[PDB]
RNA sequence: CUGGGGCGGUCGCCUCCUAAAAGGUAACGGAGGCGCCCAAAGGUUCCCUCAGAAUGGUUGGAAAUCAUUCGCAGAGUGUAAA
RNA sequence: UGGUGGCGAUAGCGAAGAGGUCACACCCGUUCCCAUACCGAACACGGAAGUUAAGCUCUUCAGCGCCGAUGGUAGUCGGGGGUUUCCCCCUGUGAGAGUAGGACGCCGCCAA
RNA sequence: GGGGCCUUAGCUCAGGGAGAGCGCCUGCUCACGCAGGAGGUCAGCGGUUCGAUCCCGCUAGGCUCCACCA
């Protein structure tokens, strides 16, 4: 199914992105790289 | 060719190579799985009970050699073709499946233990003067009730050979012998045909040397024949 | 009397208002918009840009003018002075 | 039967393709190029006005060699053609493979002219 | 071998013959393209594979997995699903399997009374079948699964038909 | 469902009307219960029936109306006969 | 009782016959046709009575090559219905027709003969017409 | 809302026609779609070019996959239409 | 000649011819860079024995395609009229199609 | 006339790659039961899709419900 999703940072804590995902296609726990305003910087964020 | 078509099941072997079908079906595949390149070690003819068992062997995927049991029930409209493992004595395939739903003694499904039909209390071969009283009369029905394999035709004209167990027994070594004549008979069509000759009636004989030929001369032919009568009603 | 019904074609979409919105030979702003369009009736050219939406925008200041590609194919430009 | 294609007009259409992002002024003309099977040639333009500011060769009578055709004459006329728009004092350019690869000679001619003070 | 018999013999032979300005103009052997379709691999992707086993031993060369054009439902066949494979022989190994074609598989075809000289394109390149893959040493009965064919195509730069049949002439193939 | 309709769907009983004339014979029953075409059914039921003296007891898995033929008998299963 | 086999829109306008027409205005297949003074609407009934019309008067005669063909339907509405609530049905097919236009011509025939049925044609027709012949 | 009301049908958004060569423009006027999808179906770099035809032909046939010339485009463009 | 740009195919398609010592291609082999869903075909790497066939240039033509008048007509703003599902008159404008004809190229920069 | 549902074996009827029971034929078995085969436009037309009982639209038939206030 095609679901919500937050995208926080790993350093930062913080959630700072939002997307969306087919849970069949991209079960698991999804991860980017993307800016952390607060760390300045391109940095991997997590799905929680 | 083997039969297991309720009122023409049977076992043959032809000259006539009908037509090898154009599509596989899954019962001849399965038997090409597990019997393919086999090699029949032995025949055996169930106790004299409409019935054979082929003992074959054959080497599996891996050049093992392995063995199984061909079964082949010939019991009228119930008669059926079934494989079996030599020692587990699994059922493998099964060509007409039957489900405990009939709540019969027997099952034929795959996996399960194989088993044989309830053998009938039947002395399979003068003990008719013993056991039976002949004052029955219509004793061409109950030599069924005393011996295993048994036609009423066979019944019938042996009775009419008139106390005869002296017919009984005689008949008996003749086919213990093999002294049978294969022909068919004809009693004014009706076609029938039997190991031994026709014993009394009117029919005319054709006789062969062999009981496989008799058969060939002798599944879809009955369908045309409806097909035909149906059309021809119209016409 | 009798009933009836059930036409079942009785809607449209909103009039989105595209087309030239600046004229040749007028004077244009930077980040001015010019052609609303769908895909690419007109083509961009000097000093004008394409947007997502295939609308043409002026990138500096200047006069308008539209021209062809040759043959069977327009543009637009944005000389300054 | 069968035909062939001119890898020449295969590489007009990668050029084109290269082409529509990209065109050479003065102070950022285009360095265009061209790659025979003898001779290796380039040239630098203003695609404004349609002309051609300097230019360089293994033709060249200037620093003839046995090659004309390798690496090394890439490189020996990436240095040429540099100290040409070097006295002409532009020192800024854009590059254009034409419809080829920056792999090989084509590469070691832009690295001349890198090093020989160009600046893409 | 044939590489050289044909730049060698066959050039002279057709120069003379067609009364040629230019070598250019000969026709040359391009390229041999043996396909087998597996259409029967809609059912068994494993049938797909062991197909594709006896065109890498036939031609030495990992064959290219073709697949569906379009949709196309008499056959059961989705677009995109794999249902063929193919070999480009092209240089060395399209004249080495253009010898061992010539000189050792043709000569095992079951009742071999020559090949049809009607098999060409109409624009000089010639199409065969072969029956089954066993006329290939290769290929071993007991590694055989499937009674597999083939065809083979020759591609030549040939202008048409004639060009082409006395380009293959020329080698001493065995038309009928 | 009804009792009826099950035992048609199941192919234990060939006719409907049969199903229902046995059931108001009262020859059956549904978890040691005195039943009728109209009872209802479901799985996990344990039913008991007679054909004459022939008593059979059966364990309901599935139900169906599309029923073909071979797919009946996987809707329940045997599990006794008596006389 | 002629039809397209398959249309686009099973519904159109009307329509507006202003004007005169473009092509077909004079016979070429044939030798002596008819051509209209008019503009009108013509229906599939209209033309097979004409054309039944001319060929009983000429029992084997030739060859008449008709001009048009009923492609415009023409819808209406049940009766004793209100206004409103969508476009009436479908009812039949029509051709439309600007003046200075053949419609039917003749070939193999004589000119009496080719007059003649063209005048009964006519009169199961409502327009007017001119009997006319090729140059 | 309603060519009286009721019952029916519809109620928001997108595309086309009506629409009158800017734009806009109604009707219980005509035709159709949406309440999503892709973690690659996005970005970038580099690469190349389709549909059909005939014509070749082992399987394989009308129709696979194969090879040839013809081929601005008859194909494709996630989805309706422009 | 080659390279490279500009102008709506008046540039193209098609047919016929001519040339290549330089040049451009075509051509010849993969040891390296790199590469080929398979591939030294192509892309890359090097080479220059032979090839003008083909590509590329130069000539020719009007068969296809392309451009394209004048005049006339439809249509039409405006004005007016009439037996007004339409038609007519006047000033003015004015196509398309069909022709006349044009055209198988114009302009630049660099290198020998 | 409007809205909804349905139209599949001879009858009754279930159900994006044809089923049941009933009735016919057959053997088993007087009279039932039990095992096979036959009979199929998935009402018609058109469309989408590779592919249609199935999804879409139109049409024909049947049935049910409504067809009113003056």
């Amino acid at each position: 199914m095609r679901v919500n999703i937050t995208l926080a940072c790993t350093e930062c804590g913080e959630r700072n992105y939002i997307s969306k995902k087919n849970k069949r296609n991209n079960p698991d726990r999804v991860e980017f790289k993307k800016y952390c305003p607060r760390d300045k910087k391109s940095t991997l964020h997590r799905e929680t | 060719l083997l039969s297991a078509h309720p009122s023409y099941s049977r076992v043959h072997i032809t000259a006539q190579a009908y037509e090898n079908p154009s599509e596989p079906p899954m019962f001849c595949m399965l038997l090409r799985k597990h019997i393919e390149g086999g090699f029949i070690e032995k025949i055996e003819q169930a106790g004299l009970a409409a019935i054979m068992i082929f003992h074959i062997k054959s080497r599996n995927e891996i050049g093992d050699e392995t063995v199984r049991k061909l079964y082949v029930e010939i019991m009228g409209r119930h008669s059926n073709i079934i494989l079996t493992d030599a020692a587990e004595n699994v059922i493998i395939d099964g060509l007409k499946h039957l489900s405990p739903s009939m709540n019969s003694y027997r099952t034929v499904l795959p996996g399960q233990d194989y088993k044989l039909p309830p053998a009938q209390d039947k002395i399979s071969p003068d003990d008719i003067l013993r056991h039976l009283s002949f004052q029955e009369g219509r004793l061409d029905k109950q030599i069924v009730d005393h011996f295993s394999g048994v036609s009423p035709l066979f019944a019938k004209e042996a009775v009419h050979r008139a106390t005869l167990p002296k017919a009984l027994l005689a008949l008996f070594a003749e086919v213990k012998e093999h002294r049978f004549i294969p022909n068919i008979t004809t009693v004014n069509g009706k076609e029938y045909f039997y190991l031994l000759e026709l014993t009394h009636l009117k029919g005319e004989a054709r006789r062969f040397d062999s009981l496989s030929e008799l058969l060939d001369r002798f599944a879809e032919r009955d369908r045309v024949k409806q097909q035909a009568q149906d059309l021809e009603r119209f016409v | 009397k009798k009933g009836v019904g059930s036409t079942k074609n009785g809607r449209d979409s909103e009039a989105k208002r595209l087309g030239a919105k600046r004229a040749d030979g007028q004077f244009v702003t930077g980040g001015s918009i010019l052609y609303r369009q769908r895909g690419t009736k007109i083509y961009p050219g000097e000093n004008v840009g394409r947007g997502g939406d295939d609308t043409l925008f002026a990138k500096i200041d200047g006069t308008v003018k539209f021209e062809r590609f040759g043959r069977d194919r327009k543009k637009v430009s944005v000389y300054p002075v | 039967m069968i035909t062939k294609t001119s890898k020449n007009a295969a590489r007009l259409k990668r050029h084109a393709r290269v082409r529509a992002k990209l065109s050479g002024t003065a102070e950022r003309p285009r360095l265009n190029v061209f790659r025979s099977n003898k001779h290796i040639y380039a040239q630098i333009i203003d695609d404004v006005n349609g002309v051609t500011l300097a230019s360089a060769s293994t033709l060249d009578k200037d620093l003839n060699v046995e090659s004309t055709g390798d690496t090394s004459a890439a490189t020996k006329v990436g240095e040429l053609v540099a100290k040409r728009a070097a006295e002409k004092g532009i020192s800024d350019v854009v590059f254009d493979r034409g419809g080829y690869l920056y792999h090989g000679r084509v590469k070691a001619l832009a690295d001349a002219a890198r090093e020989a003070g160009l600046k893409f | 071998r044939l590489k050289e018999k044909y730049n060698k013999e066959i050039a002279p032979a057709l120069m003379t013959k067609f009364n040629y300005d230019s070598v250019m103009q000969v026709p040359k052997i391009e390229k041999i393209v043996i396909n087998m379709g597996v259409g029967d691999a809609v059912q068994n992707a494993k049938a797909i594979d062991s197909a594709v086993e006896e065109l890498t031993f036939i031609a030495g060369q990992k064959p290219v997995v073709t697949r569906a054009k379009k949709s196309i439902a008499g056959f059961r066949l989705r677009e995109g699903m794999p249902i063929g494979a193919k070999v480009t022989l092209r240089g060395e190994r399209m004249y080495d399997f253009l010898d061992k074609l010539i000189s050792v598989s043709l000569p095992r075809v079951r009742d071999f009374r020559g090949v049809s000289k009607k098999s060409f394109d109409g624009r000089g390149n010639y199409t065969l079948g072969i029956k089954e893959q066993l006329i290939f040493p290769e290929i071993d009965y007991d590694k055989v699964t499937k009674v597999r064919g083939m065809d083979i195509v020759i591609v030549t730069t040939a202008n048409t038909d004639e060009e082409a049949r006395e380009l293959l002439t020329q080698v001493g193939m065995p038309f009928q | 469902m009804r009792l009826d309709k099950f035992l048609k769907v199941s192919r234990l009983i060939k006719r409907r009307t049969l199903a229902k004339e046995v059931a108001d014979q009262g020859r059956i029953s549904i978890n040691g219960n005195q039943a009728k075409a109209s009872s209802d059914v479901k799985p996990g039921d344990e039913l008991t029936v007679r054909f004459g003296q022939k008593l059979v007891t059966v364990q309901v898995n599935e139900l169906k109306d599309t029923t073909k033929k071979e797919e009946a008998a996987n809707m329940y299963t045997i599990l006794k006969e008596e006389k | 009782m002629l039809l397209p086999k398959r249309v686009k829109y099973r519904r159109e306008h009307r329509g507006k016959m202003r004007g005169r027409a473009k092509g077909g205005t004079e016979v070429h297949f044939g030798e002596f046709g008819i051509q209209a003074l008019e503009a009108s609407w013509i229906t599939n009934r209209q033309i097979e009575a004409a054309r039944i019309a001319m060929t009983r008067y000429m029992k084997r005669g030739g060859k008449v090559w008709i001009k048009i063909f009923p492609s415009k339907p023409y819808t209406a509405k049940p009766l004793e219905v209100r206004m409103g609530s969508g476009k009436g049905a479908p009812e039949g097919w029509v051709a439309v027709v600007k003046p200075g236009k053949v419609l039917f011509e003749i070939s193999g025939v004589s000119e009496e003969v080719a007059r003649e049925a063209l005048r009964l044609a006519s009169h199961k027709l409502p327009i007017k017409t001119k009997f006319v012949k090729r140059e």
